[PDB]
């Protein structure tokens, strides 16, 4: 299923007109709230005293038809941004009147097109509208993948067309685009309708729009080929363009007259239903960092830890080999292996560690750490119904727990999405006395990386996250954990932190400051810092969210620093970022800062945005 | 009949051709007529012949004696033809080649290739005899504004658009769009007896004489200038036409000579009378049809 729209010009009678469109499929309608050639007068005489009415009437669509069928559409005469002072005003005040119209009737969404350099009148208009109460509307801004003066026929005999690769010139539209909403604030009623045309441009142009609020498509029935039978089809890089729009969700809207005298409708749901799921509802979703030491997880959130098989399989496999190489076959039946699960949950390490030890044909003796007063309870039931004596459930923080003797193996879940930020470090160092001189720690280490992306989208998503009752700015101050989606990964992720276990360090300091600098081979705009993790459970056995080598694990998302003020990066330039791991006795939290090419502000100094509780 | 009076146009023996929209309304429609009673205009019962549109009249023309073409808001070009009885407006053909509101159509010398521009920013050469686009030109980077075909060389014509480019074409070259040496044109027009002459107003109301090789200006209207044509005369006179609601006549210096304001709204169309050269007849969307009397 794919959500499409029709886009026209002339309506003779909206109950005829929005009939045929739906009958062929169409699930909206965009046209105009007047006549497209009704121009108006507001200044001069006599034209303004033109007796009415001004346009249609409202009651010629029940009130349910204006809210979910009709999108409308500025009229092509208004020219906000004209150079002839007259125009301007009459201008803004008939925009003024069909954006108030649109309101009026309740239209879902209403468009405007950017097709010049220079909107800046228009911008102050549509502003001002849109502080004019806090409606629901939504403003769908036209604007070209390939600007018109730069894809015109060169049939002009004293202006030739440019024949030399203009980089930042082939992107212009993207520059129009990224100005009028710049004017306007980054509103979030202010989205992107992004019109293809006949020939595609180069990658970094269409690359241009990653992390773009892209809310539709607009194809016109032009660009649409013709194959053997006769049908409108596209070419394999159209084809390949609508994939990437499929992936946003974006509404395909059809603008043009029919030239092959619903077929292009039925096109793009074939196109739809060609091509190959978890995650699916989190996309972009910004949410807390879980912390487990400082909170008690609830029930179900276990539930997820545990409905990841591929993720204990890996847990077990290297239990399994651990024994293997700690046990000789000569002592298979007289060496018993401790094991001591730090931060058992409700005792998925626990039911992995005894599967390992019947694979590897070896004895142990297991301890189940854990602090969460609930979650033992389930460990408790586990181990009266089934374990048994062999488990010896603790109900103790692993850096107070004083134990009866020394483990040969400790097993542990504390990593985050940005491996450390659970401060797993912290708990495994507290719980590395009661650890044998050759005991083994699994995981063995594990390290962050950080990778600067661009996305408006997800930049104005944390914009939105200011509170009554906090710093302004302190949604920009801390790390969210989403399943990253409609963003544009600048450069290729680098090691941030890594940390080793057991650390047998004399001065051991679990602060960091590492400096990472990614060239940038695009135009873009920086937003914040995707972090992801990699960890070595014993030897080649491993886990790991890091795209380039994710675990083929549905688990851990990806965490996202974001920063104040987007940066605009130039291609060819360095991003240089810093980052901090800083801690009290009470409290650990993340400093980061921006030092190329433009120096942001550190943010969360002293975390007083956002600290991980000890 | 549709209220906002679009264009007007007179033929050889003095029928007048009226094109009209619905531009507000439940409706948004068109139609055309004929009144071979130029006195009855615009009243629907004394006129010769009507037929109503699918949608509403950006602009028309004469084909001949009978033919009517037509740009329709729909993005067709519409061909209409009188019968043997002049009684009854048939549709002759209706294409819809281009994918937005036809803006401006012109009939090329020969009466038998026609040239349209549209808001799609193209303009299409058509052949009225097969009904088909003989050529597709996308030269402005805008909504086409204005196409006018050369009054005696078949092959040229010109056309203006939003982009600010004033093309002359010649269909005969392999480029066949040149752009000629301010504010937005609006309206083009051939000179009658120069034929490398024309005129062209702006959107701040300033009509201008340019000639082929490589300029005299005078602000005449407060507004856009929405037409421009010549009178039938030896030394033709220059009527101007704007959103201001007023008509203007000049001279041959773009010099002022008549001033006419009874319209009470736009001022779209200009024809003059081919039995009476010292009459202009006007239409606005005020719906009143005007007939002047020129002074001499
Ligand atoms: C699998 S998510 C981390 C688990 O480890 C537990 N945990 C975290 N920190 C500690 C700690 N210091 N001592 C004991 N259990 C801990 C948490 O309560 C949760 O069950
Ligand atoms: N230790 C935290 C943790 N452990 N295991 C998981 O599968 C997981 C998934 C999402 C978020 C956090 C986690
Ligand atoms: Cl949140
Ligand atoms: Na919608």
């Amino acid at each position: 299923r794919v959500s499409s729209g029709r886009d026209l010009n002339c309506v003779p009678e909206i109950a005829d007109t929005l009939g045929a469109v739906a009958k062929q499929g169409f699930d909206f309608l965009c046209m105009p709230v007047f006549h497209p050639r009704f121009k108006r007068e507001f200044i001069q005489e006599p034209a303004k005293n033109r007796p009415g009415p001004q346009t249609r009437s409202d009651l010629l669509l029940s009130g349910r038809d204006w809210n979910t069928l009709i999108v409308g559409k500025l009229s092509p005469w208004i020219r906000p941004d004209s150079k002839v002072e007259k125009i301007r005003r009459n201008s803004e005040a008939a925009m003024l009147q069909e954006l108030n119209f649109g309101a009026y009737l309740g239209l879902p969404a209403f468009l405007l097109p950017l097709n010049q350099e220079d909107n800046t009148n228009l911008a102050r208009v549509l502003t001002n509208h849109i502080h004019t109460g806090h409606h629901s509307s939504m403003f769908w801004m036209r604007v070209p993948l390939v600007a018109p003066e730069d894809l015109r026929d060169d049939i002009i005999e004293n202006a030739p067309t440019t024949h030399t690769e203009e980089y930042s010139g082939e992107e212009k539209t993207w520059m129009w685009w990224h100005n009028f909403r710049t004017l306007c604030d980054y509103s979030k009623r202010i989205a992107v309708a992004l019109e293809i045309g006949a020939d595609l441009p180069s990658n970094h142009v269409i690359d241009r729009w990653l992390g773009e609020p892209i809310k539709a498509a607009i194809l016109p029935t032009s660009i649409f080929l013709t194959n053997k039978k006769g049908f409108p089809v596209l070419s394999k890089m159209h084809q390949r363009l609508i994939f990437r729009l499929l992936k946003l969700e974006v509404q395909f809207i059809i603008t043009g007259t029919n030239h092959h005298s619903c077929s292009y409708l039925q096109y793009l749901e074939y196109l739809s239903q060609n091509r190959p799921l978890f995650a699916k509802g989190y996309e972009d979703y910004l949410q807390s960092p879980l912390q487990p030491l400082m909170d008690n997880l609830e029930s179900q959130t276990y539930e997820v830890f545990e409905k990841d098989p591929i993720k204990y399989s890996q847990y077990q496999q290297a239990i399994y080999k651990c024994l293997l190489d700690r046990v000789p076959e000569e002592e298979k039946d007289t060496n018993v292996q401790v094991l001591m699960v730090l931060g058992a949950g409700r005792g998925p390490l626990v039911n992995a560690s005894l599967r390992a030890a019947k694979q590897a044909d070896r004895r142990i003796k297991l301890y189940a750490v854990e602090k969460n007063p609930n979650a033992v309870v389930t460990l408790e039931n586990w181990q009266f119904e089934e374990w048994g004596s062999q488990v010896t459930v603790v109900s103790s923080d692993m850096r107070e727990w004083v134990a009866p003797e020394k483990a040969d193996i400790i097993v542990s879940e504390l990593l985050g999405s940005f491996a450390d930020n659970e401060l797993s470090p912290e708990c495994l160092d507290g719980a590395q006395h009661f650890l044998k001189d050759d005991g083994v720690s699994i995981p063995g280490e594990y390290t962050s990386f950080l990778a600067p992306i661009s996305s408006s989208k997800l930049y104005n998503e944390v914009r939105a996250c200011r509170e009554k009752d906090r710093d302004p700015e302190a949604q920009f101050e801390m790390p969210y954990v989403v399943r990253l989606h409609n963003f544009h990964q600048l450069s290729a992720p680098q090691p941030c932190f890594t940390f080793s276990h057991p650390n047998r360090d004399p001065m051991i300091d679990n602060n960091r400051y590492c400096t990472l600098e990614f060239p940038v081979e695009v135009n873009t705009v920086l937003h914040g810092f995707a972090g992801y993790f990699e960890t070595v459970l014993y030897q080649d056995i491993t886990l790991s969210i890091r795209p380039e080598t994710h675990s083929p694990m549905f688990s851990w998302f990806p965490i996202l620093f974001p920063i104040k003020q987007p940066i605009t990066v130039r291609e060819g330039q360095t991003i240089c970022v810093r980052f901090w791991r800083c801690s009290n006795s009470k409290k650990v939290w993340y400093e980061w800062a921006v030092t190329a090419p433009v120096c942001s502000a550190i943010h969360n100094p002293t975390g007083r945005s956002y600290t991980i509780g000890l | 009949m549709e209220r906002q009076l679009e264009a007007a146009r007179y033929r050889s023996d003095g029928a007048l051709l009226l094109g009209a929209s619905s531009l507000s309304g439940r409706c948004w429609a068109g139609s055309l007529w004929l009144f071979k009673d130029p006195c009855a205009a615009p009243n629907e019962g004394f006129c010769s012949a009507g037929v109503q549109t699918e949608a509403g009249v950006a602009d028309l023309t004469w084909v001949g004696e009978r033919g009517i073409l037509v740009a329709s808001d729909s993005g067709a070009v519409e061909l209409w033809e009188l019968d043997e009885n002049e009684t009854l407006i048939v549709s002759k053909f209706c294409k819809y080649e281009h994918d937005d509101i036809v803006s401006t159509v012109s009939v090329l010398s020969s009466g038998t290739q026609a040239v349209s521009g549209s808001k799609d920013i193209c303009i299409k050469v058509w052949d009225l005899a097969q009904q088909v686009v003989l050529s597709s030109y996308r030269a402005h980077a805008a909504q086409v504004t204005c196409v006018a075909a050369s009054p005696h060389k078949d092959s040229v014509f010109l056309s203006c658009s939003e982009d600010n480019r004033i093309l002359l074409w010649d269909t005969r070259c392999p480029k066949p769009a040149s752009q000629i040496g301010g504010y937005l044109p609006t309206s083009l027009a051939w000179h009658p007896q120069q034929s490398e002459v024309f005129v062209f107003g702006d959107e701040n109301g300033t009509v201008s004489l340019v000639d082929t090789k490589s300029v005299l200006s005078s602000a005449v209207h407060s507004q856009c200038v929405t037409g421009l044509v010549f009178s039938p005369h030896s030394v033709p006179f220059l009527a101007s036409l704007s959103e201001d609601c007023s008509l203007a006549v000049l001279d041959s210096s773009l010099s002022e000579l008549f001033r006419s304001q009874a319209h009470r709204d736009f001022v779209r169309d200009a024809t003059w009378s081919p039995l009476n050269h010292s009459l202009l007849t006007t239409v606005g969307w005020d719906h009143q049809v005007v007939h002047h009397v020129v002074p001499t």
